């Protein structure tokens, strides 16, 4: 420090930045017909299977709880999205899109039932299209297998087989329907989910808590709404390449699809037995002797759905835990601006919005980049008239034209010091800086 | 099919089943296909005589034709062929004991074939602008 | 899948012999003379010549067997220009 | 000329293409780029 | 020797699945701690 | 073991998902540390 | 483990199994590293990790968030420093 002020860097001008964070809320449900994998129709094996008694009711009671969960895990996660929102029946998202510059319509499908299951947003669009295996894809996927197409899909082998992902309770159209709810009850009257007041207010009040003056952010709105659109553009078009989002999306698919296959070409091990097919033992050997073998494939049948079940378990645990961070993302960052500086993604948390995902959320983060800075000579605290202390409420104390003033920690614009930018001390600190001659 | 050479007649899957055949005495080829197997998927409501049936991804004409004829009144839903519900799916309920899947609902008075729509958005006829 | 197959990595030998009017008895020794143990895989130029522009086919011919005396089946595999003669007898095999 | 070399029971990956034709093939135990090609019954294996 | 070999794979490959099903478990522990340190760097060392 | 089929391929396969989980949790810890971390380059271990 | 040691560490025996504890992306000594830059962020210029304002009086500013007037926590301003490092001590002289 010299005399009592330090060199800091205070930004001279700023943009707004738009980070994507997919959170996974939910799982392809799948489902096992015990007795259909571990013996198909082969009467000598379910004969035998029959004498393992519970272990295949254990199997179908495990999955069936395991689904249960995503079931009222979805449930929940669709309370917290409607939760409080209220919307005037006169918005018709056909003219009603765009407000105070930011534009909303690619946010937005259509709202009401009238729409039936259009209700799907642009930006929503734009993610469904790049995973084949949405709900509604298992749902085209499964219609297929009696089509009798010459193509052999894998999920018709593995459904063939009792392997079988059942549809989430909500479609994924409702899901989409609710983040639309949610996203207008954000731009228009009665603002349900931006605290009570119009949306580009809540951003300029947000980013006046950052310690930016208002008088910048009220002459600049042209400038920070087409920020904020434009970050919202480069959101969007980052689909369109390499992106980690897309790749987490496009992760649960993929995880799930290779699960599925690897737990169908367990029907294929032989497990030390002559051979993995049951016709083949039964077209080889006797009663007696295909019975040895035929045991061989039911138990390391039901050691693979055992070990499958145990990881089902174990991976639905992080889909509960990750629903219940979108739930508070949802709460603390969409609906609300929860004082927590990290929570809501990395840097000067503006705001957030909610897209709906393949399986979970597309949270999109806005905060307040610097673009460039400025070195200044700032005083943390200043000793006034009657040694009162004064120090700067989210900013600092800065000589300009040889004068005490103020300045907000986010943005360099000199303005004079008031109790509206001070907190008071009946008595000022050892090292504030001497200024008896201010106020 | 034309990838059979002079000493070839069975075509093979990575996994070792016989998926296709050139037969020895016609020279004619045929792919081989798994026969349907599945699960039906049954609505059941204590106060009922009877149970909704939901043959999950097939159509009604495929359940009839190749799988078993029945009396029970049937549509083809969204989630598959519905036999023993009424299709009301212009109906909604905001609570399900039935769930079937797709925001779809078996609701028991007969059963109805209904959409499942737990929220909705609070209204208000207040001026947008 | 499992096979008879070469080892990848190993070398080929070129056991082919071209002489004009002289044999030397050195190439009918080891290391010409090998072991056949399980099997194996040959790589064998077909030496296309040509006689009055006709094309005529000819490549070196291969005996399989143990002793290679009459009390003893001995396998040959000849080329006569697109015939592929392969035979299994008890042959008088010739020293050279 | 005339090439032998030695046949053993060897494990391999073979591939063939949409006409049933062998295009390629890797001797599983012979190096450790063919036990990745192997293990992964891929011909070019994924970085990692 | 098969049989008494068989006997001692059986009994290896299920020690081999209860450890994976333990360590499966054990490490979402991990990720819950290590979500739960974050959350303290955050909203107790760099903030409060 | 070669005749139980896929079951070593399956636990390496677990192992290795597990291991990259706590990989993917130890980058995000370290992010989360250095997440807004600005110092001067004037900073020397001895002096200050 | 490829030593001549007598003493036969349990981890030789359990790698030899193929039971082995891999390590980890980055090393605990980069950790250090980036836990000593997020520490010296609170001390000095900018504070980055400190809401841009010397660390003391970050604490100040805390105690007094708690419902302590700002006259005796400016004027005890060596004592609470005191305090604090007395307090880091005590957790220092805990892992004995
Ligand atoms: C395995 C091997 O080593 N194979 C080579 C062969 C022998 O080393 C040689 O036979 C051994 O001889 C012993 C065992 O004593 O030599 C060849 O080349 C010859 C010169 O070395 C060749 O030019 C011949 O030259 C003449 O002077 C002569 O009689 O040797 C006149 C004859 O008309 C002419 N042949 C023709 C016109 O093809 C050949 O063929 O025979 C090329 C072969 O690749
Ligand atoms: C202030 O009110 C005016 C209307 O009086 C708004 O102006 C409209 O803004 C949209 C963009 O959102 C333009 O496409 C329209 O052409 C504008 N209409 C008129 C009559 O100018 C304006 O958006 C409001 N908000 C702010 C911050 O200026
Ligand atoms: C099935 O195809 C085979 C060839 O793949 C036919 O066999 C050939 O038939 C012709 C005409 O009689 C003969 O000249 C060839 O010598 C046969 N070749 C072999 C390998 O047998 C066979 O005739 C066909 N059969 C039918 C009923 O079409
Ligand atoms: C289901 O049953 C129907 C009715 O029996 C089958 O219909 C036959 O379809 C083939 C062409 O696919 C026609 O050549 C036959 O003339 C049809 N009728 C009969 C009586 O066979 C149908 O093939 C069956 N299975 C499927 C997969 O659709
Ligand atoms: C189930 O009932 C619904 C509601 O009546 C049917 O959907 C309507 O069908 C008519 C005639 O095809 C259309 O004009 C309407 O536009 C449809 N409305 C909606 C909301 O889609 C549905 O087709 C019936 N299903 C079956 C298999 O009969
Ligand atoms: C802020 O930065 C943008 C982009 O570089 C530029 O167009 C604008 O003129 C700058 N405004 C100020 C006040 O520096
Ligand atoms: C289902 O089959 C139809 C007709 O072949 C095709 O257009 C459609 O893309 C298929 N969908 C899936 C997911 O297999
Ligand atoms: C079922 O019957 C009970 C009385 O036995 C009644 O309380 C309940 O409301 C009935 N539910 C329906 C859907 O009919
Ligand atoms: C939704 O609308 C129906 C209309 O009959 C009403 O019964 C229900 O109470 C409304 N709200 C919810 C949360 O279901
Ligand atoms: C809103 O509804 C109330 C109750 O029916 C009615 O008195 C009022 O006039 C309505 N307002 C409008 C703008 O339709």
């Amino acid at each position: 420090s010299v005399g009592g002020l330090y060199e800091i860097k205070i930004p001279t001008n700023f943009t707004i930045v738009g980070q994507e964070e997919f959170i996974q809320t939910n799982s392809p449900k799948v489902t096992i017909d015990c007795s259909l994998f571990v013996c198909s129709n082969y009467a000598a094996c379910h004969d035998l299977l029959s004498e393992y008694g519970t272990f295949c009711d254990n199997i179908n009671s495990i999955l069936d709880e395991v689904n249960g969960l995503l079931d009222t895990t979805q449930l929940h996660v669709a309370d917290t999205l409607m939760q409080g929102v209220t919307l005037s029946s006169n918005l018709n998202t056909n003219l009603h899109f765009d407000v105070d510059n930011i534009n909303f319509k690619s946010l937005v499908g259509c709202l009401g039932p009238h729409c039936g299951s259009s209700s799907r947003s642009f930006f929503e669009d734009l993610l469904f299209d790049k995973v084949k295996l949405s709900d509604v894809g298992f749902v085209e996927a499964y219609n297929n297998c009696t089509g009798g197409s010459e193509i052999r899909d894998l999920l018709c082998v593995q459904s063939f087989n009792g392997i079988k992902v059942l549809p989430p309770i909500l479609s994924e159209s409702q899901i989409s329907g609710y983040t639309t709810a949610a996203t207008v009850a954000a731009m228009f009257p009665p603002w349900s989910a931006a605290a009570g007041i119009p949306f580009s207010l809540n951003v300029q009040y947000r980013i006046n808590g950052l310690g930016v003056t208002m008088d910048v952010l009220n002459k600049n709105q042209k400038l920070i709404a087409t920020a904020f659109n434009n970050a919202l553009l480069s959101i969007q078009n980052g689909f369109s390449a390499p992106n980690s989002a897309l790749a987490k999306i496009q992760s649960v698919v993929n995880s799930n699809a290779q699960a599925l296959n690897s737990l169908l070409q367990q029907l294929f091990n032989k497990f030390g037995a002559i051979s993995s097919s049951l016709q083949e033992i039964l077209s080889r050997l006797d009663p007696p002797e295909a019975q040895v073998q035929i045991d061989r494939l039911i138990n390391g049948r039901l050691t693979a759905l055992n070990a499958y079940v145990s990881q089902q378990l174990s991976d639905i645990s992080l889909v509960k835990f990750g629903a219940a961070l979108a739930m508070e993302k949802v709460n603390e960052c969409v609906k609300s601006q929860s004082p927590r500086i990290n929570f809501c993604g990395n840097g000067n948390h503006i705001l957030s919005l909610v897209q709906n995902a393949p399986y979970g959320l597309l949270f999109m983060h806005f905060s307040y980049k610097p673009i460039s800075f400025k070195t200044v000579l700032v005083s943390p605290g200043l000793c006034i008239s009657g040694d009162v202390g004064i120090a700067p409420k989210q900013g600092y104390f800065i000589k300009h034209n040889d004068h005490w003033m103020f300045t907000g920690s986010s943005y360099y614009y000199p303005e004079p010091i008031s109790d509206k930018n001070v907190v008071f001390m009946n008595t000022c600190s050892v090292n504030f800086t001497k200024a008896p001659l201010v106020y | 099919a034309v990838y059979y050479n002079s000493w070839q007649n069975l075509l093979y899957d990575s996994n070792g089943n016989i998926i296709g055949f050139k037969d020895f005495v016609t020279n004619k080829t045929y792919n081989i296909f798994p026969c349907y197997a599945g699960r039906v998927s049954a609505a059941f409501h204590q106060n009922a005589s009877s149970l909704a049936l939901l043959y999950r991804n097939l159509k009604c004409s495929y359940v009839l034709n190749n799988i078993s004829l029945t009396t029970q009144p049937y549509f083809d839903s969204y989630l598959g062929c519905v036999f023993n519900a009424d299709n009301l799916t212009d109906y909604s309920v905001s609570s399900c004991a039935l769930r079937m899947g797709s925001g779809f609902c078996v609701d028991y008075n007969s059963y109805r074939f209904v959409t499942f729509e737990p929220f909705n958005v609070s209204f208000v006829n207040d001026s947008i602008e | 899948f499992t096979g008879y197959f070469p080892k990848s990595g190993a070398n080929f030998r070129d056991l082919s012999l071209k002489g004009t009017t002289y044999l030397s008895t050195l190439w009918y020794q080891k290391p010409f003379l090998s072991d056949f143990n399980n099997g194996i895989f040959s790589r064998v130029k077909n030496t296309k010549l040509y006689v009055n522009k006709t094309l005529y086919s000819e490549f070196s011919t291969i005996v399989i067997g143990s002793v290679f005396i009459n009390n003893s089946y001995t396998i040959v595999v000849q080329p006569h220009n697109g015939v592929l003669e392969i035979t299994a007898c008890q042959y008088t095999m010739c020293e050279y | 000329q005339y090439w032998v070399t030695p046949l053993s029971k060897r494990q391999y990956l073979l591939k063939f293409d949409n006409r049933g034709v062998i295009t390629n093939a890797v001797d599983c135990s012979s190096s450790f780029f063919s036990e990745i090609q192997c293990k992964t019954k891929s011909l070019l294996p994924n970085t990692g």
